């Protein structure tokens, strides 16, 4: 099946973008 | 200097290795501060 | 006729019934372990402990033999704690209502009154732990005992058997009575009367009851009222997705930290298991930004929930938290680990629950104790080689007199939770159906909440779901029908490979695939094959 | 009986008051009384201290004198103030949080008229920019303890999240007292007030100095550049020709370039620059 | 950054522990046993560690 595919890269696109987001922050506040 | 600094980190690799001081040495000093405390 | 159909789908006694013959038929543990444990116990700690793991150990076997012989033993306990020791009585007794009152009058001495009150009042929380959810006119009785208001401990016991019987009723008179108890401005009894109000609302979503509670909770002198309210707040909105987004702007801005707290217990709750990016992101965000620590703690352990349906989805995130500075995160992690795939024993979260055991702070160790138990439920050493290891580490750090208090109650009350049910039961983080289920997720949060009050462990029960299989050829009578499975037989060892199972013989999940239909026989399943439940078989 | 869920909530200014009161007296023992009140009995809250008189030549200081007490609390009341006392504190200078073998027998005065008091122990010279050294204490008696029972029946998990010190443990501690949680009570207004500290008026942010100083300072810091450089191939040279297992030890008592001109090249930089829009914007904003 | 952080920590935590004497070794003994001799005492006949 193809549609899988496609849903699992969705996916993978917006965690990923979450996971960035959340450790930039962990790094500003690690020096504080 | 910028590019210089964005070319930084790109060899290391690998450095899960994480060990502060020991495995076993704070049940040692446990005992010894119990031991302390006791006399 | 009607009146047959109705009693056995709405009243639902057969289904219990068929729950309970085949917990008590199939009732299978180690009683030697808890008489080597006790030996062990030297304070009021492991006291407690022991009768909480021996409630959980027997649940719905209606076994009370550690408890009637060793009345030396549970003598010791007094004031609260002896309160504990009713929530017991429920434990060994769930179902078989026709019983429980007389149970209740033959344990408790109600007419006695002795000096300690404690012990009555509790009782009244034991019927809540009988009454799951078909109180009927036995609900109304307690509604008769909570008119007392003898006392603060008496009040409290009966708001929680009322919550805890009465669970989504929407009664009228359960809620003006749980609102002139919080307004009654008592500091021992507001915690329960908090919680049986935010129980007795499930799924109400009523706005008038909602503004009534911030209201009172936004004034109010204790702060064990406020913590007890913080939860029935965030439980009154269940599941309401978009619809308590506009709760939830008004607690994330409050400076009280319980009133953050609650808002992130009510984001967990309102978008159970829905993979949402902004809920996670701003529930993960808060855990990082913030100044104040227990809410760093509630927002780590709250994304557990919301993960469930998706269980190779923790381990990706939390991995890098839990090697965090500060102890409260990781203890949130652990926790989260533990409860997200507690279903089944993931071999993943083992790896990283591994370096949590020896842990340098103490609650952490047993923070991850507690998940490394639940995460592992209904495993064999077979599937996972991880059972002897952590069974000898339990029994190791149980019986060294060295490890400080709290170290070793996440040991015994993983030595309690292992063999829960005699291995008859299993968490229900997801129902065979594919939906959520509501007895599961609330004693999942009262289990998460167990920082704040020790009696309030016991909920833990309301996850409890047998594992077993079940056919009838007739509603009144049962058939003498045999099952086949089709694996090696260490695969499928409890507590050749074409081994019968009888008709209520028990399997576990991960061996439900391996059962064969008995062709041979002459009754055949109406229903589909190879899923759990009860069934009618019909004959031929 | 009594729980180790008990909590003891400090305003700011109590806070402040007894610390810069155990300060002033560095070498001895000073004492003083609190006073708030119990609004239930999972929390005690203390608003308000004042010190008391001491008796020289000495480092203890008996509590009764009536007079004195009963008068600050007969005048208290006529601005406000209603509360009453709910215990006494003194300072430990350099040596920890205990109570010495008279301090039983001081407390045991207020358990007497009052069976739910509690002892606060501050330490003025071991605290520094954080992390105030304050303790809490409550007496037991040992008759309760011949009953083979212990005190503070447990009923959370909130009790435990602190260690004690091992100076606490070789001391009385848990066979004489019991130790209870502290917290401080903050609210918005104060916290916004307090925080005016070391806040400049906008004069001080639109002066451009002098324009004959720094240059001066410009000059002088040149030099020192120049000799660093002058100094930096020569180390640059020997860094691989001995083996680098001594090589961090070969900096432990003369100076080396790299680290000690980082610091000249930012503060020259910082300097420059704000010196230069400091007179941009004041070149256009008065006429 | 986290691991520089927590180094730290502990760290500040464990310099408050006991110091250890230098001493001259004389000549050594079987069974693991050494005789040595600090100038501030006498001589002390001692072990030695596993490694």
């Amino acid at each position: 099946d193809l549609y899988s595919r496609y849903k699992k890269l969705q996916q993978e696109l917006e965690f990923l973008e979450v996971q960035e987001e959340y450790i930039k922050d962990e790094q500003k506040n690690l020096k504080k | 200097h910028n590019m210089s600094v964005k070319a930084m980190r790109f060899p290391p690799k690998s450095y899960n290795k994480d060990l502060e001081s020991a495995e076993e040495r704070r049940e040692r000093e446990q005992q010894d501060l119990e031991f302390a405390k006791e006399m | 006729d009607q009146t047959l159909k109705m009693i056995k789908i709405l009243s639902g006694e057969m289904a219990i019934e068929l729950h309970l013959q085949f917990l008590i038929r199939n009732n299978n543990t180690d009683l030697m372990i808890l008489k080597n444990t006790k030996d062990a116990v030297r304070n009021s700690v492991c006291h407690t402990a022991t009768v909480i793991a021996n409630s959980f150990m027997h649940c719905g076997t209606t076994s009370d033999q550690f408890l009637r012989d060793n009345l030396e033993w549970l003598a010791r306990a007094t004031n609260w704690a002896k309160f504990t020791a009713t929530a017991s009585l429920g434990v060994i007794h769930k179902g078989h209502e026709k019983e429980a009152l007389q149970l209740m009058a033959t344990y408790l001495p109600k007419d006695t009154s002795p000096g300690s009150a404690y012990q009555e009042g509790g009782g009244l929380y034991a019927l809540g732990l009988i009454h799951a959810n078909h109180g009927g006119d036995i609900i109304d009785y307690l509604l008769n005992q909570l008119k007392n208001a003898s006392n603060d401990i008496v009040r409290h016991g009966g708001s929680l058997g009322l919550g805890l019987a009465a669970m989504g009723t929407a009664r009228q008179d359960v809620y003006d009575l749980l609102k002139t108890n919080l307004y009654q401005d008592d500091a021992v009894t507001g915690e329960a009367a908090g919680l049986a109000l935010g129980l007795v609302m499930l799924g109400s979503k009523n706005a008038q009851a909602i503004e009534d509670m911030v209201g009172y909770a936004q004034e109010t002198q204790h702060e064990k009222i406020l913590r007890g309210l913080a939860v029935g707040i965030a439980l009154v909105m269940y599941g309401r997705m978009e619809e308590a987004d506009a709760l939830i702007e008004s607690l994330c801005r409050d400076k009280d930290p319980i009133l953050r707290r609650s808002g992130m217990y009510t984001v967990a709750m309102a978008y159970c298991g829905s993979g949402n990016n902004k809920a996670i992101r701003r529930l993960l965000h808060v855990a990082v930004s913030d100044v104040n620590d227990d809410v760093r703690r509630a927002a780590v352990e709250s994304l557990g929930f919301i993960l469930f349906r998706t269980p190779e989805q923790c381990p990706s995130v939390v991995s890098l938290l839990s090697e965090s500075y500060n102890p409260h995160v990781r203890y949130g992690a652990a926790m989260a680990l533990g409860i997200c795939c507690a279903g089944t024993g993931n071999k993943e979260a083992i790896n990283l629950l591994e370096p949590m055991t020896n842990d340098p702070v103490n609650y952490v160790r047993q923070g991850a104790l507690i998940a490394s138990a639940l995460i592992m439920i209904q495993q064999t050493e077979i599937t996972c080689p991880k059972v002897n290891q952590f069974r000898q580490l339990y029994s190791k750090v149980i019986n060294d007199k060295h490890d400080d208090v709290m170290a070793k109650f996440g040991a015994i009350l993983a030595q309690g939770i292992l063999d829960a049910g005699g291995h008859n039961v299993t968490i229900s983080l997801q129902s065979r159906t594919g939906h959520t289920h509501m007895p599961s997720v609330v004693g999942v949060l009262v289990f998460t909440q167990f920082w704040f009050w020790f009696p309030l462990s016991h909920f833990l029960s309301l996850a409890y779901t047998p594992t077993c299989v079940i056919g009838l050829n007739k509603d009144l009578k049962m058939p003498k029908v045999q099952y086949k499975s089709n694996c090696k037989p260490s695969t499928f060892a409890y507590p050749p490979n074409f081994q019968l199972l009888d008709n209520p013989a028990r399997v576990m999940p991960a061996q439900l695939k391996v059962l064969t239909m008995p062709e041979t026989c002459r009754y055949q399943p109406f229903k589909p094959l190879s899923i759990g439940g009860i069934i009618i078989l019909k004959d031929t | 009986a009594v729980d180790t869920a008990e909590q003891v909530y400090i305003s700011s200014l109590a806070l402040l008051k007894m610390l810069k009161h155990g300060r002033a007296g560095v070498p001895m023992e000073v004492m003083g009384l609190m006073l708030g009140e119990f609004v239930d009995d999972y929390t005690v809250r203390v608003i308000d201290v004042f010190a008391m008189p001491q008796s020289g030549t000495g480092v203890s200081v008996e509590a009764v004198d009536p007079v004195f007490q009963a008068k600050m609390l007969d005048m208290l009341k006529q601005t406000g103030r209603p509360e009453m006392v709910v215990g006494w504190y003194h300072s430990h200078p350099g040596f920890g949080c205990w109570l010495s073998g008279v301090d039983i027998n001081t407390q045991q005065s207020f358990e007497a008229l009052s069976e739910r008091a509690v002892a606060v122990v501050v330490d003025p010279i071991q605290s520094v920019k954080g992390k105030v050294v304050i303790d809490a204490f409550r007496l037991i008696n040992a008759n309760m303890m011949v009953l083979g029972h212990e005190p503070r029946q447990t009923t959370s998990n909130l009790g435990h999240l602190n260690k004690p010190s091992i100076q606490a443990l070789i001391h009385g501690l848990n066979r004489h007292y019991y130790s209870i949680t502290i917290n401080y009570r903050k609210n918005e207004l104060e916290q916004k007030m307090l925080l005016n500290l070391h806040k400049k008026s906008w004069m001080e942010g639109l002066t451009l100095q002098d324009y004959s100083e720094h240059c001066k300072h410009n000059e002088s810091v040149v030099k020192e550049m120049l000799e660093l450089a002058k100094n930096y191939n020569k180390a640059v040279e020997e860094e691989d020709k001995m083996t680098p297992e001594q090589l961090a030890i070969k900096n432990v008592g003369k100076q080396d370039p790299k680290r000690h001109l980082e610091e000249h090249v930012d503060v020259l930089m910082t300097s420059n620059i704000v010196q230069c829009l400091a007179a941009m914007l004041d070149t256009v904003v008065f006429k | 950054l986290n691991a520089k952080v927590r180094l730290l920590r502990e760290e500040l935590q464990l310099l408050q522990e006991q110091g250890s004497y230098v001493g001259e070794v004389v000549r050594a003994m079987d069974k693991k046993k050494v005789l040595v001799k600090v100038h501030p005492e006498g001589k002390f006949v001692v072990d030695v560690d596993k490694n």
